């Protein structure tokens, strides 16, 4: 075929602009995934504003994400990362799901029978129950320093009876928040509180179906690892 | 058709800033460290036997280091970001890269930080890995982004392969560590340095007496060394421009 | 497949009014006349599907609707113009007390109740709400008056099947009150809201359908413009 | 899935205009023709035997009609556009829909328009087709656009299929012709109208004397007749408001 | 399948908008092609700024246009329309091309042998030569009133030694123009002069290749017919 | 196919000066120094491919270039700094006559000639133009001076082949003048322009091409910004 097109400029205009701004005076650079010891526990609110079809789409997204990430063999601080999910709700004041575990078949089986609450859910009670459950699991799984990152898959608009206390407890519990809001309708206060004073620790997706968009999936997997 | 052509030439990272620096008014007058926006990660040790008075000493050291440095309160790529953690057999984050937004609030938080008296036996390798793969999990952008970590130890480190692997990972992460400990260890230097190419010095710290003699060195020479105008003979060794 | 149903008819008088008033530089606002005595009781959603700020903007819209209806010059001093407000939520959650709220001419109790109700944080429940509304009408409203009603809905509620809502709306019609549906957003079970509007799923009358249904994209858009004027005027016209 | 559902209802064409008219200040006060923006196409005739004085009379008639009407100088869809042509066995455009931009310049052009004495025999059907398919090849938009053509003849038209076909084409084109000629012809009226459906009347002009009577008739109920409030008995017939 | 979607609203916001703007106070409506007697003569200036490959593209465009439009059998004022094209130039102060004729085989042959001038075009001399040639052809073809429309395939940037006189001749010769400029670089003066005081008688094409865009081709054929 | 050649290097001093001055707010503008005596004769297009207005903006750019070069503080009063201007067109069209124009120092006469030249409306001929330029230098410029030249072109010219351009540029090189190419737009015969820039088609040097080529997308953008000063300073640097 024909010769390839000529190369781009050595230092484009934006390059020099960034240089000058840097000397005297967005996007954040994160080192790509390296299978570092990680432990992630999702959180999907049961509020009826989610949607049965949207619940199915979120199930698909979660299983795809679990497929993409490498899964550790076991515990006692090997390399690789684990995964957990729960679907707490308002009614019954409690709900449970599978604990952290890398055995993917358990994940598939639990997801298959996943029940969509379609009911109110106060985020504070959910998060405190989640942190209690994951603390219990971690204690059952030795020290495994690694980390503890929580991904909030929800708009977050819900009852805040004990939001602040749970946020404080999570803050003291060496956690790394991360939020993926869906839809234009979102309250900035809840996002800010969960983000722990970060402007770029939140992603936005116009529709729940976009969770299957390859671009957003790649960005999310890059951010988490 | 063939693939895209190769990347074009560049005016070199070092002296383009020299030029622009002699050229951007009032930016070549008063100097304020850090020379370029950078992340600084303090990690504190509560290892068994760490004397509380010595803990106060290190607290004052960190407080002074913070005061001498400015901060990037806004999102403008200029100023210093901070991250303060405590490490033991386990680790516990105290303040991350996001919460810090003002100098006074940061100073108050660090001064009011609880002292966690404990008895767990130390293992510096866990803290090395933690800082390598958790603290720097995300950092601010910038073509000349600079990263630095400061640590502590109330006991000389062991001589094990895992330490070499951890320091290799740190180097791969772009960090420029500056450890601090009471007493030297040639084995520590050897593990750090790679085939005669240094990765980070291991300075010394006092059990009292004068401090400024080495505070000036650390501040002028490691934390906010100029990228290109390096001091002639500060610290035996070969220095390093940035990255590795 | 078969073609879709006829789309909504054109702008009514009140939005052509504000569109002309926007630029053309004669009465304005959006005048109303209660030709015959009647009542209205705007029902407000309180399920989580709305949310805090959405619930608050709905409260503001309800307040504006009630004030506009009450201020509208009564067509007869010898008769009354009557409005009321109540909040519905999960089964058996409908403030105020049964005997509490009557048809109102003043604005004290109505305004305080409008600005004092609380979000409930429970799944949408339409059955008991509709039963409460219809029984309250049956017991309270005077026999002669031919009343009207409004409702926020999403066609979603636990333990909801089309036949049950068919029966409930049939009971409401037996009570003898026409109904109108106003909804916000598109995350709505279309068949259920269509049923609620019509009462006969198999025969969805185009005329009854389009007239009785108002659609809104977003909660914020509901308050913007003179939509409130248009909905109130349409409620007024017999 | 099924195809798109049917287009819904409407508030009729005229009565909505009545409503918006009463409600738009200053637009129900001083009336100015045309009632709605419209195209007007004058077509003069130079067929042999046309007396120059008669040409002057038609020139005065057209000038008066223009002056009584405003124009749409700008691109705002409001006002009258004009197009002036001359026709014989052949045709020759003089001023089209685009050149005219100000009333004074249009009046000056029409007054200064060349008078072309000639001898070629008349054929009105050619001009009919020309206006049908050339002058109206492009017209300004507008949901209530009105289009009118005014013609001339110094001799009664023949009775042939070509003219009836031509007027059918005119009607299909949306025109609303108003012919003008010295004397009537029941055949002309029959050919113009169709199946008890009028297309456009055939008035009468004088060989000298008063003009305000028929000039008033045309200006009120033919050129700028409100599509909505047609006068009680201005012109015997049935009218045909709106497109045909 | 499923039922169709709901229909178009009654007097859509734009509908009432236009109604009100009309009552008291862009796009032009043209009756679709009806095969009325039309005579069309193209004009492609040989200016060196056209391009040999762009000349081939214009050849293809003209081929497509002449193919789509219906072609009349003969002359003496029959229905249907004819076609003509020429490629005048500046050097040699003249050029010749096939006259108006519906024998599409002649069009094919002429296009096949078409020579890209890569030369100049004193547009005035070219247009006067074209009007003389087409007048001669029309006289050879009886009256055939129909019409006489010209299509200008040129930016128009060129010497204007005798532009105004030719413009006046065109005015007196009952002509109707239609100009389709291509490329950002265009002079408003020449376009206005050849458009005869019209603001919408000019089409703008981003690039020469856009001449093959079905949308623009359909719009052009709709305007001309 | 094989990969494309390396792209242009990063921006030089002048435009980085401009960008720092744009927002960062010491001598500025774009100082030049003619280290050693030389000559420059900016060659301006005269073929229709440019046009009337584009030719006018090219003339303005030429006038500015002459002003900036002449005003540049001569590095030595003992020797001179020399500039000239000519317009090329179809074969045998290079104003002024061969014996008229010398190296000019006062700016007014050169400026008057620049503002008085008329568009030729003759085909794009580059053979005779290059021959004119090279023979004029051969006859005129003093032996010691090592000169420089600019040239506008699109690489398109009737009766032109790569061999002819190569031979002409070789003759110019034998005359002993290095050449630089500045071009506008992209309707350009890339091989011919590259050959003119280098003269060695097969062994084209990427560095030579990138150093000796200037690309401007639009005629209007040519005068805009600091492009003129950047190119003039590049001409200045050895
Ligand atoms: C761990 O992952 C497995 C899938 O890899 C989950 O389901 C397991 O699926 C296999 C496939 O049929 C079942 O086969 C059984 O395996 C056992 C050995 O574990 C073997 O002794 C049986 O004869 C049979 O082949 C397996 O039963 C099934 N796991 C369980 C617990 O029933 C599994 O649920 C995941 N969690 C575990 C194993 O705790
Ligand atoms: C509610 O009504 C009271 C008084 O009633 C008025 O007379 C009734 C027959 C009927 O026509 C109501 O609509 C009238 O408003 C309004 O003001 C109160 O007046 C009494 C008389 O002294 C006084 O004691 C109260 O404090 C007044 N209420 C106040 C000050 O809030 C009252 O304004 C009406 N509601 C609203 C919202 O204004
Ligand atoms: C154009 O040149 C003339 C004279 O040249 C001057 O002397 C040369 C040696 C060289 O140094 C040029 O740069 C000088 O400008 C200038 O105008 C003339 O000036 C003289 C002295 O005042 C006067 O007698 C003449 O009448 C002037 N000629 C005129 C008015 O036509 C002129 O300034 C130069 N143009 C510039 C500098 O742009
Ligand atoms: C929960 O959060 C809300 C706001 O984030 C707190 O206050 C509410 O603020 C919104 C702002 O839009 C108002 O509309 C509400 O009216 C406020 N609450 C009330 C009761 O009026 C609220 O205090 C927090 N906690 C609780 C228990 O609601
Ligand atoms: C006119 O059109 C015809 C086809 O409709 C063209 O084709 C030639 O027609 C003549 C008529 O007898 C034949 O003798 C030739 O053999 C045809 N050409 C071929 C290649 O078969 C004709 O060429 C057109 N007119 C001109 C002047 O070319
Ligand atoms: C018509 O010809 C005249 C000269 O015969 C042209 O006049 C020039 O127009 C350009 C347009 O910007 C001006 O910049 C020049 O100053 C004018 N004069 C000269 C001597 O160039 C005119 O441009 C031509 N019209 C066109 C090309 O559309
Ligand atoms: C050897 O030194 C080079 C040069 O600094 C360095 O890049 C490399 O990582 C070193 N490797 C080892 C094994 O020391
Ligand atoms: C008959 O008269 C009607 C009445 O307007 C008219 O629309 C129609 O075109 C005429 N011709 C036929 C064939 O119906």
């Amino acid at each position: 075929g024909e010769p390839g097109p000529p190369g781009d400029p050595g230092l484009t205009e934006c390059d020099v602009m960034t240089y000058v701004r840097e000397t005297c005076g967005t996007e954040l650079y994160v080192a790509q995934c390296t299978q570092r010891p990680v432990d992630i526990v999702f959180l999907l609110d049961g509020s009826e504003r989610l949607g049965e079809q949207n619940f199915h789409k979120v199930r698909r997204f979660v299983e795809e994400v679990s497929r993409r990430l490498t899964l550790a063999r076991k515990d006692d601080d090997p390399l690789n990362a684990r995964v957990a999910l729960l679907q707490f709700g308002g009614p019954r004041e409690q709900q449970v799901a599978f604990p952290l575990t890398s055995n993917l078949t358990v994940i598939q089986e639990a997801l298959a029978s996943a029940r969509y609450l379609n009911s109110f859910s106060h985020v504070g009670t959910g998060i405190v129950q989640a942190i209690n459950q994951v603390v219990q699991g971690a204690r059952a799984g030795a020290r495994r320093h690694a980390e503890l990152s929580f991904v909030f898959l929800t708009d977050g608009v819900t009852g805040n009876d004990s939001l602040d206390e749970a946020v404080h407890s999570m803050r003291k519990q060496n956690v790394v928040p991360t939020v993926v809001a869906v839809g234009s309708d979102v309250d900035t206060d809840v996002l800010s509180k969960i983000s722990l004073g970060d402007p770029a620790a939140v992603f936005r997706e116009k529709d729940y179906d976009s969770l299957a968009q390859p671009g957003f999936f790649d960005r999310f997997i890059r951010w988490i690892c | 058709s063939g693939y895209k052509g190769s990347r074009g030439d560049s005016m070199d990272q070092c002296a383009l800033v020299q030029s622009i620096k002699d050229k951007c008014p009032c930016c070549y007058g008063p100097l304020e460290c850090p020379v370029f926006p950078t992340e600084l990660a303090f990690a504190l040790d509560t290892s068994e036997g760490v004397t509380q008075d010595r803990f106060s000493q290190m607290r004052e050291v960190v407080l002074k280091i913070l005061d001498d440095l400015t901060i990037a309160e806004s999102n403008c790529p200029r100023g210093a970001r901070v991250a303060v953690v405590t490490y033991n057999n386990e680790v516990t984050t105290e303040i991350r890269f996001a919460d810090s937004k003002k100098k006074s609030v940061l100073l108050d938080k660090i001064k009011n930080l609880q002292v966690s008296l404990t008895s767990k036996q130390q293992s510096l390798e866990t803290a090395m890995s933690f800082v390598a793969r958790n603290t720097f999990k995300r950092v601010r952008s910038g073509f000349l982004m600079r990263k630095v970590a400061v640590f502590f130890s109330n006991k000389p480190t062991r001589a094990t392969p895992q330490l070499r692997e951890a320091v290799l990972k740190l180097s791969d992460a772009g960090i420029t560590p500056l450890f601090l400990t009471s007493q030297e260890d040639r084995q520590l230097i050897n593990a750090l340095q790679i085939n005669n190419t240094a990765v980070g010095h291991a300075l010394v710290l006092p059990a009292g007496g004068d401090l400024t003699d080495f505070l000036k060195n650390v501040l002028t020479c490691h934390v906010c060394l100029d990228i290109c105008n390096i001091d002639p003979s500060c610290g035996f060794g070969s220095w390093r421009p940035s990255f590795r | 497949g078969p073609p879709g149903h006829v789309g909504p008819p054109g702008p009514d008088e009140c939005e052509i009014l504000d569109i002309i008033m926007k630029m053309c530089s004669p009465d304005y606002s959006c005048p109303i006349t209660f030709s015959s005595p009647a009542d209205i009781t705007i029902l407000l959603d309180g399920s989580a599907s709305v949310g805090s700020h959405n619930f608050d903007i709905t409260k503001r819209f309800a307040k504006r609707l009630a004030e506009r209806f009450l201020t509208a010059s009564r067509t007869d001093p010898g008769q009354d113009v009557r409005v009321a407000v109540v909040q519905y939520s999960g089964t058996g959650q409908q403030r105020p007390e049964r005997a509490a709220l009557q048809f109102l001419q003043n604005y004290t109790v109505l305004a305080n109740t409008v600005d004092s109700m609380d979000f409930f944080n429970d799944a949408t429940d339409v059955m008991d709400a509709l039963g409460y509304v219809t029984r309250f009408y049956r017991e309270a409203s005077s026999n002669a008056a031919k009343k009207r009603l409004l409702l926020f809905s999403d066609g979603n509620s636990q333990g909801a099947t089309p036949a049950a809502i068919e029966k409930a709306v049939q009971e409401a019609q037996r009570a003898g009150v026409e109904i109108f549906a106003v909804v916000v957003g598109r995350q709505v079970n279309e068949p259920h809201v269509r049923v609620l509007v019509t009462g006969k799923a198999a025969e969805y009358d185009v005329v009854f359908g389009e007239r009785h249904l108002f659609r809104v994209p977003s909660y914020q858009a509901l308050l913007r413009g003179v939509f409130y004027q248009t909905v109130s005027r349409k409620v007024a016209l017999d």
